[PDB]
């Protein structure tokens, strides 16, 4: 196939904060057709004048809409646990992220969560053959 | 003259780990430190004087410091410390307070508290001028077990390195 | 204790030395018969106060151990492997003739072996050679590896250990034929070397003595090339692909003229030859053990530290008086650098006499060619080897999270709730671990896309031969590089124009 | 230790044998531990004469 | 042949472990530094580890459980043993063919 824009696998590994118990990597599934979105470059530019740029520092960002697992507390998806995320799309790309931190929690009805995770850097796998 | 290179300074008795032997109690084996008696060829025993820095660290860890003033009070005889601290000139106290932690749930917080107390008490080794970079590696939570390996960084009796950031410890003659 | 007050109950560990026990260093050498140690059996040595009674007084091993203790007091735990003397060994005997009588008072100073065994006596006028020799023998250090006796002004030094390790003292530094401000006028000496070395122990039994008991640094206090080749075979077996590894590295020496030194070497990538000139003042195993112990106890948790330079590669327990000629001439120094030979030279420029201290240049292994005879520099640096070992242990410790983890190949579609993974995800995680340790274990990379490969056994072995669960992780890396090779092109410009 | 299997609330209709339970009766099983105090630190003191920053 | 610990002790420890850790989870093998650790058995340290590696792989091949140390710390103190390859003695199938369907014990508990 290798011609389908879509997410295939989502692995999340939870680390409890006050017991350091590792949980996972549990698979996960999407609540709707919206895909997780990424941003890898740490430095972010900003226009200055005739052609130049002013460079700022930032984090490697990820937005992950996921369906809560009924075996894991809801608070683990809202900033009360460390997360390691790994998303594999249908065309072969694999984005891994470790020592994340859910940065902006928001009210969730109990099924669908939207995690905003910031890390030092995101790794990309790029299907075989690449420049 | 030329002989000079050897300090005429000597070292007094030093408390030592496992000087009085271990004490099994079915939970493990402790050390029971004390004073080591070194024998001679013809009677004439003598107290040992080795491992000065570890001696001070044992004197510090294994002696209760003064308790903090509470509204409850303390029995006149239970408030810890040593009266001999009324006469020293460095403006400090004697002993440690690891056994005075305000116990709490979530043993991670207790571990952090004991780390803070042990490090604050062992810094007196550097303040006295006997070590330079004493440090602890307290890391566990278990049920109640905890491991607290301690490193006492020392020097030699002859300044063999030039251009250091700090300043030679004042008592580098104990060899630290 | 019941009498205690609080509840926090400290339980001090029975004894110290905890932070060691991970840097074991095995010192190997011969021992005399005075010792109470069982030969041919590794046994640790805690302190320095009990090596004379265990390995005999003034033996070869009893001083290797003393240098290992002088070098660094703590940080390591040392294990001595005593070796009994050979059956047909003939002790090497040196003769030292003294001629008087003295006419003016003064001091007689001699430097045998190293500075710790130096001797210094007082001599009056009118003393005969017999009295000078008697005083010398009465003041010779009892730990000197040579039993000294006197007869009618002739001193005889007999090696305490029988074998060719008695033939490495040929450069004594006297104070008797010169104009020094203390000089018995009318006293001369002569060095003789009457007898010669002998047959050496060639045990070759390392498998039985130490087999799975992993060490970190092996030190050999002998110069018989066959014994060094047995040690090399042991350490090479320890780096095999058949049994689980006990990584290690060995330290030997090779003293002699340039051609002899270049002939004693080979492609042994596990050893570190120490080239020493013919007229070396210090007894060679002493400086060998000093270098070995320093290497063993500075690079415990820092495996990238190169032991070379006047700070990190200084041998403080060694003190030599300088010499007219600088031992290895610069041409010979470069010749030795090329063929993977460690060279040691004096740190200060102090002039003749004038005690100094040797240090090491090019902390490199004796590895210059590769498999299939293709030159390389991968294992030249001795730190590259330690980093290879550390990389192996760290990668193998990281890969443990996949033990017993459900693996989904041929469908790579882990269902909702399963705790599995697939080869693409494992490869991603491993590749991130790799590019995470860039700067501490690896260089940057060259192409991480095809440097790291994770294949499943079902696609390496021929069809209907693979087994489920087996994997294959092929990695290609380079240890962190250091330094540069900038090329200057300095050129003035009188004309200007801006 | 694990609050999920430490506290159990069952109804009498599912403890007694069939057609033996009564309406309204419950069964609360709790397994607890009183608050713990103190620790068992294991000191491992060891000096270090060498230095390698 | 030179095993220090009385045999039935370590046998019973292995049996109990495999029964108090799998009966609610009949998929995990009693194996590895974390799971297959017999904490109640304590052996003295030693550098010559009984079965040489040749004997070890020879025994792994002929359906036998092998046990080793877990610290090999030279000469300092006691160490707990540790099992490899939580397998059964099922070499060849019923007819005569070799196959590994009932090699490891977790396959047996899983079939049940």
């Amino acid at each position: 196939c290798n011609k389908q824009n879509g997410v295939k696998n989502i692995l999340i590994t939870f680390t409890d904060c006050d017991t350091q118990e590792v949980i996972g990597p549990i698979s996960h599934e999407q609540p709707d057709d919206t895909l997780p979105t990424y941003k890898n470059c740490a430095w972010t530019n900003t226009a200055l004048t005739n052609g130049y740029v002013q460079r700022s520092a930032s984090n490697a960002t990820m937005t992950l809409p996921v369906v809560r697992d009924l075996r894991v507390p809801l608070a683990f998806y809202q900033g009360c646990a460390q997360v390691d995320v790994q998303v594999e799309k249908f065309d072969g790309t694999v984005m891994t992220l470790t020592e994340g931190a859910v940065v902006e929690p928001e009210e969730s009805d109990g099924r669908s969560v939207t995690m905003n995770i910031v890390a030092s850097e995101i790794d990309e796998l790029l299907p075989p053959g690449s420049l | 003259c030329t002989v000079d290179v050897a300090d005429r300074r000597k070292r007094f008795w030093t408390t030592q780990i496992a000087a009085c032997g271990t004490s099994s109690d079915d939970c493990g084996d402790c050390a029971r430190p004390g004073l080591q008696l070194m024998c001679n060829g013809q009677g004439q025993v003598t107290v040992s004087t080795d491992n000065y820095a570890v001696g001070l660290a044992l004197n510090i860890l294994l002696t209760d410091a003064s308790k903090a003033d509470t509204g409850c009070g303390w029995t006149p005889g239970n408030r810890g410390g040593f009266w001999g601290d009324s006469f020293r000139s460095d403006n400090l106290r004697s002993g440690s307070k690891i056994r005075q932690v305000p116990t709490r749930t979530s043993m991670r917080e207790t571990v952090s508290l004991i780390r803070a107390y042990a490090l604050d008490d062992l810094k007196k080794l550097v303040t006295y001028g006997v070590a330079k970079s004493v440090d602890v590696d307290l890391t566990y939570r278990g049920s109640n077990k905890i491991d607290m390996t301690v490193i006492i960084q020392g020097v030699d009796g002859n300044e063999s390195r030039v251009g250091l950031t700090g300043e030679r410890i004042s008592n580098a003659w104990v060899w630290s | 204790d019941a009498l205690s007050d609080g509840f926090v109950r400290l339980c001090i560990d029975p004894s110290l030395n905890f932070f060691g026990e991970g840097c074991k260093i095995l010192v190997e050498g011969q021992m005399t018969d005075d010792g109470s140690a069982t030969p041919d059996a590794v046994t640790c040595v805690t302190s320095e106060l009990d090596i004379i009674e265990r390995f005999g007084q003034g033996s070869v091993l009893t001083e290797s151990l003393r240098k290992v203790f002088c070098t660094c007091k703590s940080g390591v735990s040392v294990y001595a492997l005593p070796r009994e003397d050979a059956a047909a060994g003939v002790k090497a005997v040196y003769t030292l003739t003294i001629a008087g009588p003295a006419t003016t008072d003064g001091r007689v100073q001699l430097y045998m072996g190293e500075a710790e065994y130096a001797v210094d006596i007082g001599v009056d006028a009118g003393d005969t050679a017999t009295d000078i020799a008697a005083a010398i023998v009465a003041a010779i250090s009892p730990d000197f590896p040579y039993a000294a006796t006197a007869a009618a002004g002739v001193i005889t030094l007999t090696a305490r250990n029988a074998g060719t390790i008695g033939n490495h003292l040929s450069v004594i530094y006297t104070n008797l034929g010169s104009c020094t401000s203390v000089t018995p006028e009318g006293v001369t000496v002569t060095f003789a070397q009457t007898t010669a070395g002998s047959v050496n122990p060639t045990p070759n039994d390392y498998a039985t003595v130490v087999n799975e008991c992993c060490f970190a640094v092996y030190v050999l206090s002998s110069d018989d090339t066959d014994w060094q080749e047995n040690l090399r075979d042991w350490i090479r077996s320890a780096w095999d692909c058949s049994k689980p590894q006990c990584f290690g590295h060995g330290y030997v020496f090779n003293k002699g003229t340039l051609g002899q030194v270049l002939a004693d070497g080979d492609n042994s990538a596990e050893l570190s030859r120490l080239a020493l000139p013919t007229t070396y003042p210090v007894l060679p195993y002493l400086t060998n053990a000093a270098y070995g112990a320093l290497s063993a106890c500075s690079t415990c948790n820092n495996p990238e530290l190169n032991i070379q330079g006047q700070t990190f590669g200084l041998l403080s327990c060694i003190n030599m008086p300088e010499s007219c000629t600088p031992g290895w001439t610069f041409g010979e120094v470069t010749q030795l650098q090329a063929n993977g030979f460690v060279v040691s030279g004096p740190s200060t420029t102090s002039g003749q006499g004038n005690y100094t201290s040797p240090y090491i240049y090019n902390d490199v292994t004796n590895y210059l060619r590769d498999e299939k005879n293709r030159p390389n520099a991968t294992f030249r640096d001795a730190s590259s080897r330690r980093l290879a070992a550390a990389t192996g242990v760290a990668l193998a410790e990281f890969l443990q999270q996949f033990n017993g983890l459900a693996v989904f190949t041929k469908n790579t579609n882990i269902r909702t709730g399963i705790i599995g993974t697939n080869p693409r995800l494992m490869l991603g995680k491993i590749r991130k671990w790799a590019q995470d340790n860039v700067g501490t274990l690896f260089s940057e990379f060259d192409n991480i896309n095809e440097d790291i490969q994770l294949l499943t056994d079902f696609e390496v072995q021929p069809k209907c031969v693979g087994q489920p669960g087996i994997f294959h992780l092929n990695m290609r890396y380079r240890p962190p590089v250091r330094g540069a090779r900038i090329n200057v092109n300095m050129a003035p410009a009188l004309f200007d124009n801006c």
